[PDB]
């Protein structure tokens, strides 16, 4: 069990701040 | 002095059988240091137990930590629940 | 942004050769068009009507063509086979 290097969770600062939640603005066919 | 270290880790083995009480990601989150338990958030800033006036070896076993934490009295809470409806 | 341009679609010849629309020019809810039903101000809702994504998918872009005391009316017939 002592040979089980763990996985870092990286935050990536621009993802942490202001990410919103393109065809659904109908101007582009 | 850096800021953007990871400081949380996840082990690959899914041990999610007896773990519904811990903090899950949605696995188990494993941090790089322990937690910090804080008794009461609000300091009571007067109270000569803490203020220490300069006038006049003694011990005192106070009931709980709730003396030092600004709790409201129950008559106001009943008055406000009467004002509720 | 997010506004449709006012022109540039002239899907008329495909409805001439649709074979469902009864146009005699060529040979070779439950409504169909939302002219009585609001769509709550999303244009994307008009893509649920089956004759209207027909005019966005099969459409093209057109360029605009640019240009006596008693009338005598004469009827003119036109009958030409072509390909």
């Amino acid at each position: 069990f002592e040979t089980m290097v763990a996985n870092p969770i990286k935050v990536s600062r621009l993802q942490s701040n202001g990410v919103l939640t393109i065809h659904y603005s109908l101007a582009n066919f | 002095i850096m800021i953007d270290a990871a400081s949380s880790f996840v082990l690959p083995i899914s041990i999610t059988k007896n773990v519904d009480v811990l903090q899950r990601t949605d696995e188990i989150l494993w941090f790089r240091g322990p937690s910090v338990i804080v008794n009461e958030r609000i300091i009571n800033s007067g109270d000569p137990h803490l203020s220490l006036p300069l006038n006049r070896n003694e011990k005192e076993s106070l009931p709980g930590p709730f003396v030092l934490g600004l709790r409201p009295s129950a008559k106001f809470t009943a008055h406000r629940l009467s004002m509720l409806r | 942004n997010q506004l449709i341009p006012q022109a540039y679609i002239s899907n008329f010849h495909n409805r001439l050769t649709n074979e469902d629309d009864g146009i005699p020019i060529f040979t070779m809810g439950n409504a169909v068009l939302p002219d009585l039903q609001d769509q709550h101000h999303n244009p994307f809702n008009i893509l649920r009507y089956p004759k209207i994504r027909d005019t966005f998918i099969n459409g093209k872009v057109v360029s605009p063509y640019r240009l006596s005391g008693e009338a005598i009316m004469i009827p003119i017939t036109l009958d030409i086979e072509h390909m």
